[PDB]
């Protein structure tokens, strides 16, 4: 979610990704804390004693058998965290995300309550609207040509700097705004 | 649009749609809140052929039962007065013929 | 005015596979020569209240004792008060 | 609700709990700047279990592409926070 | 049910058929044939509004019920009696309808022993 | 209530059982009758004397409109436009009051239905045999008219009807 | 058609609760199976017993998502059993209201559920019906205890399951006054309604002693049953499921066909051709 | 007393209107308000009568 | 509204003596309820009525004739 | 009846008379003077009609659309303040010229005791929308809606003009009292059935009929929001009325010659119902919501019977008000994101909750949710079809299942879900927005209390 | 040896059972990120137009107006006159015009027979 992604994903990352997916759907199998830790730990050691291959074509068989078995096993019904994309409050507190410019659209008598909070928004927005300038330079002077190869986005190198395109990730409205 | 990444930071993340790419000619009929096309853990024939097999064998075990009712060793039940001849329909001017039953 | 009691993480090293069916996963593990690491990240499941277990009819059965009790004694004293 | 809110010294301690009860790392050695792969010589698998048990501990759970760059107790502490924004 | 394991795996024609039962005249049997009587008269039958399903030959019991009901209200189990008696009376109608079902399979049951007695002294 | 009258309304003379308790146990029922009784009805009863007696300080009339018999469409010219217009209009009366006597014969039904409770079947034969009767009249005064009814339509319908009646009627004589 | 209909819904609706993991899921799966019951009390000419019914299945099914409610209130808005542990002395109350809410369910004698469900078992026995409508009847009450039973075990009987930070609390003065009501009502309801509404039906006075007895076995055998396939998970055995499970868990696949075929078509063809 | 300012703001009004427009108002016309009329079993008495329903007709008594 | 209870931390949590006692009481009266309604009405569950057996009837009581008079 | 043609005829000299800032609200004060002066109209007769001399004539048809028609113009002057603001004086003076001659030859084609007059008036009323789409519209495509919205209306009118003048020298009159007094049957022949054809195409265009419905999407979404509001409301009603008049010289033809368009309009309901599902614009979707009612009001005049004609004059008014505030409600979202595409501005619920509750409110009426009535129109028709013919329940059902699908499918896509993050200029709702959804829904609540003041001159 | 899984439209093939995903080319490799360029440069020029605090209006996406116009302004010159599309426009647009027509007709035959049969029972028929 945070970290940019790149152009495929390697040997390794689908074994990691193939070893969650294949634990969490025994867990889901296997609902007591016990018998989930003999059958993850036997299912570890029939991950393991295939770590030591060497030729690529062999390991590119294997984990897509792997695949397949999983697919066939997969629990239809497995356990999704409540806030996972597949929970049943996946989305639930999305209707309270109010964004920060709606705040300048307030009535003066509404900012008349709440005026120190005020103060601090327009030093906030003062910050931004000077940062803009420095980072709008820095990301076009650090930016290879032909455009950007990856979604990544360089740290502010100077003292007074701040991280190009900084505003819309600090001020997310909250988790629960309410 | 439901099996896109859930995890990718989209500009768009209710739509999961990022700003340029292509729309899609059928984006409409696929948003989430309409068909999708997700892979299943079961094949699509594979419970065409059983959601069809049940449903056909319970109309043909119901049709069955019809045929074969079930009932308890008893005969119609008795009703005193002509089978309740005036409070069903009246028609007090007829005389209708006289039904009695059976005591044992 | 909420629950801020400053609540503090109890000791880490009483959690002992001991006593618990993690030690018959143990056994079994270690019969095809293998061992858990997590095992007593899962212990405090079976340490403090969460250690005595009902069973289904027990636990249909929650009070049937004092229901029993007072069953016994309201046929009684229906007994005593009829015959007069 | 009624839920306490969760403060980053609250995470710290829960994150370093959860590391000392697995048994393959030394509890007497292990701090919170320690590495995963060198500072305490683990596998890939080790590290990805042990996201899975924070997974478990905080109730939630962490994308594969940002679990796989979490090598330090302090990186999976200030992902943590970042992801239940505390500030304190 | 085992009337209807007889009936639906081995002869049909030996069993009667619940939709048309009797086949058979009511003086078949004896000749004496006690009438069925009725004390709820139709006027006061009426008047009660029982139900067209509640007014059969058990109807008396249930105006009895329903009067101890509503006379002796607030407490409802006043009157046990009366219900006891009705649902007696509604078990010997259930009972006189057992009677007549197996009446019935008996004398279908004679018949066919009475006609297939007579094919035999026709053959013979 | 002399409100309306009795007779295009009828109802039964409302026996009713007197109350006879069984049981020296207190029914709750006449304790609330009471106390509803002694909090609800009375200052209502006293408003409504109180409105009475105001509206009874003012007392005037209003009347019902006598409409005069005009000739109608069987008695009218071709094309004389006025007697076809007075015409029609009679008759689109007629047809309004034809509606209210259907609508008073179908809640004397309706009245009958909740009244007899359990054994309506029987004890509403009239109300249905009078309303079979009356549906019967207007459905051949009225139906198959279409939405542009008018007075000359149903003359025909009518000339139609007395048409089929009267070869009905030569056929069975000379059969 | 109604009493058909019936049959059918409560039969598979209990077929689908029976494999279920969302305890909402579950519940609202039992709700519709018993107005499947309902309507099957409506197919043997029965309304008024249909009316009891729904007045007895109020109460108690209104208390069990009570119940269900709570669990998940404090357990940090988790609805997964599988993540439900050791609640039977962790929360004493909900336990208990839970408990006799299912019982009640199952028609526990003498309890709210008693005077309205097997009356309508007894009913159905002995009426000139379908064969297969009493059998999928039959199987649909020892189901509902199957399923019953299932809740019970997999969310108050283990060992916990859930995050390691305890966060339970029943000490609220709304959610046990709010929860005893409905605990008084499905206790003693049913016996003051029956006995205070006048008789609008014909009793079924005799009746063999194993057909007045049929409900009764139907519902234990399904506790028996029930327990005894769930105390298996215990065993230290992984097996893959079969076709009759799958089956049972995806809903007959009835939900995704019957949402994706059909809506698929009619938004397709209204788009590219009208 | 917020209870009884509430049930006499809540309960008392509402049932003083409601009374009054059915009284005065509804059962002024024909058929608004219908009554099924009271179930009568033998040996009951009827109040504007004051007649006396006959009683059944002694059926065998016994259990 | 009800009292201050505080979080564990993988511990049993703190129960009130209120709840239990509130628990076991209603439990306690379900019990005795369905006791005292089987005691005193039993036979609502199993019948007060016995079921006739159709053979017992003797073939005079159902008016039955072996071919003799027809 | 004069009394309020006059006051019409003089809003045009005091708006042009007007400040340069008092133009609005001059215009607005006296046209709700004039709405609320029609009002005594509605105090109709169970009789022939009222009427008010040889020219003019009022009856219980024309009674609430005379009023519906006054009632518009304050609400389209109202949703015009906003975006001619930037406008030069004599030009806001010409629009609203334009919209004060379009309210007269409305008021005054109700009326229009004789059917010539009805059709200059009804003819009349093309040339100063005419002017309003292809002048204050935005798009470069306002020019070929204008265009195909003349054509389609002027060869479907032109032979009617041929069919009442040969009608005017067969009988001796036009007038609608003698017609309707002096009706004779007409006889299964060719020229019979061509001159229903023509007396029938000039009200079917205008509907419009499936098939005939081509320049409606074009000309509403191109249009300006008044130009939207009057053509959804009230210049579709006006075919409507004009079948409800003529039909009662065109039986007993009209009990074979109807089969293709009821036909038409019972597949076109469903398939325009069916497009709304997939659309990509709200105005749009709001002109092919308009199109299936409207083939529903044809199905009621088409199948002429009484309850026919009740629900067909209730649907009529129902329609045209859910219309114009759904019409008022997309112009509030477009004027903020100048897109009027659906899928782009979401979420809107979290950011204007009162326009969201307006959105419920305006998709509750056209689900035809009881007791307004929309429903009781709905109904009435669904009910006279039925004993016509049993199987339309199957297409109305349909239709009435489609339509609900497509309502909330068009307030949840744009009030529910998560709003677009790069908007940033969704100002608060105005005043002059909320009064104007409130003046258009109070009405409709206001209406279902008293149903037999919309039911016709069957009721 | 487990039973295979097989695709449907309604349900398609799961990206960790694509061969196509498990057969690795350096034209696999570069394709790929030539796709990942693309797309780092759309979401910068999106993000450099977000981030701006001189912006106050909508971030206009051609890939939407393309789509739109798409869908409803570029039909018909594209449109030809085939088999494929005057067949399905001949069958779409009037069999069901026809099929109803025939349904209705008979339907309103057979009562009008019955109507003047007199076999109706048309007993309190009043409102039509
Ligand atoms: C007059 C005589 C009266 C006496 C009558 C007889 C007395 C008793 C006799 C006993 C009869 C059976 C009792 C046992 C029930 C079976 C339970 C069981 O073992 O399941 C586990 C077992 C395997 O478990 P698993 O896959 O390893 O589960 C993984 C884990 O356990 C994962 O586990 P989990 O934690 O996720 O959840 C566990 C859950 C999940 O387990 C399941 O998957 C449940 C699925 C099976 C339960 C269904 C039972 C009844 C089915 C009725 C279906 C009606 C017809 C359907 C037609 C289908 C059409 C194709 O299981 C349960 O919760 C408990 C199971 C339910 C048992 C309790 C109630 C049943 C007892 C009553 C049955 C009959 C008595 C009626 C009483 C009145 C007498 C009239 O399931 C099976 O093997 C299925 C067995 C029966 C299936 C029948 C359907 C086969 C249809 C094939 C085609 C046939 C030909 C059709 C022709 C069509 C032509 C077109
Ligand atoms: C495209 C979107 C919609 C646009 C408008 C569509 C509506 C226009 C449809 C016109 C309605 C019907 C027109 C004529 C119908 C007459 C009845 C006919 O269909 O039935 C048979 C008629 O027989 C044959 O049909 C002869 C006519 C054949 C040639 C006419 C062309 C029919 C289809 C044309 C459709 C084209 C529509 C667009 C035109 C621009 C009955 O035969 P018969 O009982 O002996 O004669 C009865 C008539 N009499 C008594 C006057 C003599
Ligand atoms: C007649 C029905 C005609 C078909 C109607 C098609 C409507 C198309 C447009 C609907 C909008 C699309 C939509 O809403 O999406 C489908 C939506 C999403 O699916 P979810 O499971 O919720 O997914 C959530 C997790 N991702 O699901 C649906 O609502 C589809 C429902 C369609 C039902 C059609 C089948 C009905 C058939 C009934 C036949 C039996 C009749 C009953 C007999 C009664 C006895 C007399
Ligand atoms: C939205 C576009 C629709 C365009 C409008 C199409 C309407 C079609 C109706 C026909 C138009 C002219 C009708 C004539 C007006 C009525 C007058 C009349 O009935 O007199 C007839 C005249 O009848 C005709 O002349 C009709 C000839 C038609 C000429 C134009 C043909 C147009 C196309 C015809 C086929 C399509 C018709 C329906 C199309 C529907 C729209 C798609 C005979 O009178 P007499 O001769 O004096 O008396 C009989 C004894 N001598
Ligand atoms: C219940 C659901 C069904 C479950 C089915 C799942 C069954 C899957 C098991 C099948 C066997 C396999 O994994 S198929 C084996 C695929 N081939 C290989 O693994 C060869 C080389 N592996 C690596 O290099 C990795 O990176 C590794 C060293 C492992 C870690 O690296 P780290 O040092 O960076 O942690």
């Amino acid at each position: 979610a945070f970290s940019a992604p790149a152009a495929y994903l390697t040997h390794q990352q689908k074994v990691l990704r193939l070893y969650k997916r294949a634990l969490r759907h025994l867990e889901s199998w296997c609902v007591h804390r016990d018998k989930y830790r003999y059958f993850a730990c036997l299912m570890r050691a029939r991950f393991d004693e295939h770590k030591n291959e060497k030729d690529m074509v062999k390991a590119t068989q294997l984990l897509r058998q792997a695949e397949e078995e999983f697919w066939y096993g997969q629990h239809p019904q497995p356990y999704i965290f409540p806030e996972s994309p597949g929970g049943t409050s996946y989305e639930r507190y999305e209707c309270y995300k109010v964004p920060e410019w709606c705040l300048d659209d307030w009535h003066p008598s509404e900012k008349a309550m709440y005026p120190d909070y005020f103060a601090k928004r327009e030093q906030w927005k003062r910050l931004r609207r000077e940062s803009w300038e420095r980072e709008v330079k820095q990301l076009q002077e650090e930016t290879p040509p032909g455009g950007p190869r990856t979604e990544a986005l360089p740290p502010a190198r100077k003292e007074g700097d701040l991280p190009p395109l900084w505003w819309h990730i600090v001020t997310r409205p909250r988790e629960r705004p309410m | 649009q439901q099996e896109r990444d859930p995890w990718y930071d989209w500009d768009h993340p209710d739509l999961r749609l990022n700003w340029g790419e292509p729309i899609h000619w059928d984006l409409d009929m696929y948003i989430r809140n309409r068909v999708d096309t997700s892979p299943t853990p079961v094949s699509w024939n594979t419970m065409c052929k059983h959601l069809f097999g049940f449903v056909a064998f319970m109309l043909f075990m119901f049709w069955v039962g019809e045929i074969y009712p079930s009932y308890q060793p008893v005969g119609p039940k008795q009703y005193p007065y002509n089978d309740l001849y005036l409070e069903r329909g009246g028609d007090p001017t007829k005389e209708p013929e006289p039904v009695v039953h059976y005591e044992i | 005015e909420h629950g801020h009691s400053k609540m503090e993480l109890p000791d880490y090293k009483q959690w002992k596979i001991e006593g618990t069916p993690l030690e018959t996963v143990q056994e079994k593990l270690a019969a095809r020569g293998l061992r858990d690491p997590w095992g007593r990240n899962e212990a405090w499941r079976y340490s403090g209240g969460f250690a005595n277990n009902v069973s289904f009819v027990g636990a249909l059965l929650k009070g049937f004792k004092w229901g029993f009790a007072a069953f016994v004694v309201a046929v009684g004293a229906e007994y005593y008060l009829e015959s007069q | 609700s009624d839920a306490p809110p969760l403060t980053l010294e609250a995470i710290k301690d829960r994150v370093l709990y959860v590391l000392k009860l697995y048994d393959k790392i030394d509890p007497e050695k292990l701090s919170v700047n320690s590495h995963f792969m060198k500072d305490l010589g683990l596998d890939s698998l080790d590290q990805v279990e042990i996201i899975m048990a924070m997974e478990d501990e905080f109730g939630f759970e962490i994308p594969d592409i940002d679990a796989e760059k979490l090598m330090c107790p302090q990186e999976i502490v200030d992902y943590i926070a970042d992801k239940k924004d505390v500030y304190e | 049910g085992a009337h209807l394991a007889r009936r639906y795996l081995g002869d049909a024609s030996k069993e009667p058929d619940p939709l048309r039962m009797p086949t058979f005249p009511p003086d078949y049997g004896f000749p004496e044939r006690k009438e069925r009587e009725m004390v709820a008269t139709q006027q006061e039958m009426n008047d009660a509004q029982l139900m067209l399903q509640q007014r059969d030959y058990c109807a008396h019991y249930l105006i009895q019920l329903l009067k101890c009901k509503r006379d002796s209200f607030p407490n409802f189990l006043a009157c046990k009696h009366e219900q006891h008696d009705w649902d007696y009376c509604e078990h010997l109608d259930y009972v006189k309808r057992m009677k007549e079902f197996e009446r019935e399979r008996r004398l279908l049951q004679r018949k066919k022993r009475r006609e297939q007695r007579e094919a035999e002294m026709a053959r013979g | 209530p002399d409100s309306w009258d009795k007779d295009v309304y009828p109802e039964p003379p409302r026996r009713t059982p007197a109350p006879a308790p069984q049981t020296s146990l207190p029914n709750p029922v006449t304790y609330l009758t009471k106390i509803f009784d002694l909090l609800v009805d009375r200052p209502v009863t006293l408003a409504r004397e109180f409105i009475e007696q105001q509206h009874a300080k003012n007392r005037y009339y209003y009347y019902h409109r006598e409409f005069r018999r005009v000739p109608d469409i069987t008695e009218c010219e071709e094309k004389d436009i006025l007697c076809m217009f007075e015409a029609e209009m009679q008759w689109r009366r007629d047809y309004k009051v034809d509606q209210e006597i259907v609508n008073i014969i179908q809640e004397r039904l309706k009245a009958c239905q909740q009244r007899e409770g359990e054994s309506y079947r029987q004890n509403c034969a009239k109300e249905l045999e009078q309303f079979t009767q009356v549906s019967k009249a207007f459905q051949d005064r009225y139906s198959d008219l279409g939405a542009h009814y008018s007075a000359r339509k149903c003359l025909a319908k009518q000339k139609q009807r007395m048409l089929a009646e009267r070869k009905a009627a030569k056929e069975a004589a000379a059969a | 058609m109604t009493l058909c209909l019936g049959a059918i819904t409560t039969l598979f609706t209990a077929l689908c609760a029976i494999t279920q993991n969302d305890i909402k899921k579950i519940v609202a799966f039992s709700t519709s199976s018993q107005l499947g019951l309902m309507m099957v009390t409506i197919g043997i000419n029965q309304p008024h017993l249909a009316f009891l019914h729904i007045c007895m299945h109020a109460f108690f099914k209104a208390m069990l998502f009570m119940c269900s409610g709570s669990i998940i209130h404090s357990l940090n808005d988790e609805q997964d059993i599988r993540k439900m542990g050791g609640l039977y002395k962790a929360m004493p109350f909900t336990t208990t209201a839970l408990i006799i809410g299912s019982l009640a369910l199952t028609g526990m004698p003498y309890l709210t559920g008693f005077y309205s469900k097997d009356l309508i078992i007894e009913a159905v026995n002995m009426s000139y019906t379908n064969a297969w409508a009493l059998l999928m009847t039959l199987i649909a009450t020892s189901l509902t205890a199957a399923y019953s039973t299932r809740i019970i075990f997999f969310a108050f009987l283990g060992k916990p399951r859930f995050p390691p930070l305890v966060l339970i609390n029943e000490n609220n003065p709304l959610l046990i006054n709010s929860i005893k009501r409905l605990l008084i009502g499905s206790i003693f309801a049913g016996f003051i309604i029956s006995n205070n509404i006048p008789p609008m039906t014909v009793p079924n006075t005799t009746m063999p002693l194993y057909m007045k007895m049929t409900a009764l076995i139907v519902t234990i055998m399904g506790f028996m049953l029930a327990l005894e396939l769930n105390n298996t998970t215990y065993y230290l055995k992984f097996k893959y499921p079969s076709q009759t499970y799958k089956f049972s868990n995806m809903l007959g696949y009835y939900p995704s066909i019957m949402h994706r075929l059909p809506t698929y078509h009619n938004l397709s063809m209204s788009q590219k051709s009208a | 007393y917020r209870h009884s300012i509430f049930a006499v703001t809540h309960v008392l009004i509402p049932v003083w209107i409601i009374h009054y427009y059915l009284k005065y108002h509804v059962t002024a016309k024909p058929y608004t308000v219908v009554e099924r009329k009271p179930r009568i079993f033998p040996g009951d008495t009827i109040l504007e009568t004051g007649e006396v329903i006959p009683l059944m007709k002694e059926f065998p008594d016994q259990h | 509204g009800g009292v201050h209870i505080e979080p564990r931390y993988r511990q049993f949590p703190q129960l009130t003596r209120s709840q239990l006692i509130q628990a076991e009481f209603f439990s306690a009266t379900m019990w005795f309820w369905i006791l005292w309604r089987f005691w005193h009405d039993s036979d609502a569950v199993l019948g007060h009525f016995p079921y006739p057996d159709p053979s017992q009837w003797t073939d005079e009581e159902l008016g039955i004739l072996p071919d003799d008079e027809d | 009846m004069l009394k309020i043609i006059i006051p019409t005829t003089m809003l045009l000299p005091m708006t042009w008379m007007s400040k340069h800032n008092m133009i609005w609200i001059n215009a607005t004060v006296h046209s709700l003077l004039i709405s609320l002066i029609s009002l005594s109209l509605l105090n109709q007769l169970g009789e022939n009609s009222l009427n008010f001399s040889l020219t003019f004539f009022s009856d219980s048809l024309s009674a609430p659309l005379l009023v519906l028609t006054t009632w518009l113009l304050p609400l389209m002057l109202m949703a015009s303040q906003s975006h001619l603001s930037k406008e030069t004086t004599t030009r806001k003076k010409l629009y609203i010229t334009m919209l004060i001659l379009l309210q007269l030859f409305l008021i005054m084609t109700f009326t229009a005791t004789e059917l010539i007059l009805f059709y200059i008036l009804f003819e009349a009323t093309l040339v100063p929308t005419l002017i309003i789409i292809t002048r204050w519209g935005n798009q470069t495509e306002r020019l070929n809606a204008g265009l195909y919205f003349l054509f389609y209306t002027l060869a479907g009118s032109l032979p009617l003009l041929v069919a009442l003048v040969y009608i005017q020298n067969t009988t001796g009159s036009l007038n609608f009292l003698i017609i309707h007094y002096w009706s004779h049957p007409l006889s299964n022949s060719w020229s019979n059935i061509f001159m229903w054809l023509a007396c029938i195409m000039a009200f079917m265009v205008k509907m419009p009929l499936y098939g005939l419905h081509l320049w409606l999407p074009k000309a509403h979404v191109e249009a300006p929001i008044a130009g939207s509001m009057v053509l959804a409301a009230v210049l579709l009603k006006l075919g409507g009325y004009g079948m409800m008049r003529i039909t009662t010289i065109l039986n007993p033809l009209t009990n074979y010659m109807a089969y293709p368009f009821l036909m038409l309009s019972m597949w076109g309901m469903i398939m325009t119902s069916s497009i709304c599902l997939r659309q990509t614009d709200l105005k749009s979707l709001i002109a092919y919501s308009s199109v299936s009612h409207m083939a529903l009001v044809i199905v009621a005049i088409m199948i002429q019977t009484p309850w026919s004609f009740m629900g067909a004059t209730a649907l009529m008014i129902a329609h045209g008000l859910t219309s114009s505030m759904l019409f008022c409600l997309a112009n509030t979202n477009y004027e903020r994101v100048h897109s009027r595409t659906m899928i782009l501005a979401r979420g809107l619920q979290t950011l204007l909750p009162l326009m969201a509750t307006w959105w419920l409110v305006a998709s509750l009426t056209n689900l035809a949710l009881p007791p307004s009535i929309n429903l009781i129109g709905e109904l009435f028709i669904i009910t006279a079809s039925f004993s016509w013919s049993n199987i339309t329940i199957i297409l109305m059902g349909m239709n009435m299942m489609i339509t609900a699908l497509y309502s909330l499918y068009m307030l949840i896509t744009t009030q529910r879900g998560k709003y677009t993050h790069h908007i940033n200029n969704i100002k608060p709702s105005f005043t002059r927005e909320n009064a104007l959804m409130a003046l258009h829904i109070l009405p409709l609540l206001l209406l279902t209390l008293n149903p037999k003041m919309i039911l016709g001159p069957l009721y | 040896s487990f039973p295979k899984y097989k695709p449907s439209r309604l349900a398609t093939l799961p990206a960790t059972l694509d061969p196509a995903e498990y057969d690795i080319s350096p034209e696999t490799r570069k394709a790929q990120a030539e796709r990942l360029a693309i797309r780092s440069r759309l979401k910068r020029e999106y993000l450099l137009q977000y981030n701006d605090p001189n912006r106050l209006g909508v971030i206009e996406d051609p890939a939407l107006i393309r789509w739109t116009y798409a869908r409803s302004a570029n039909i018909y010159p594209n449109f030809r006159p085939t088999p494929k599309t005057s067949l399905l426009g001949a069958l779409f647009g009037i069999g069901p015009l026809f099929f109803w027509y025939y349904v209705f007709k008979t339907d309103r035959d057979k009562k009008e027979k019955l109507i003047q049969e007199g076999k109706l029972d048309q007993t309190f028929n009043i409102s039509y």
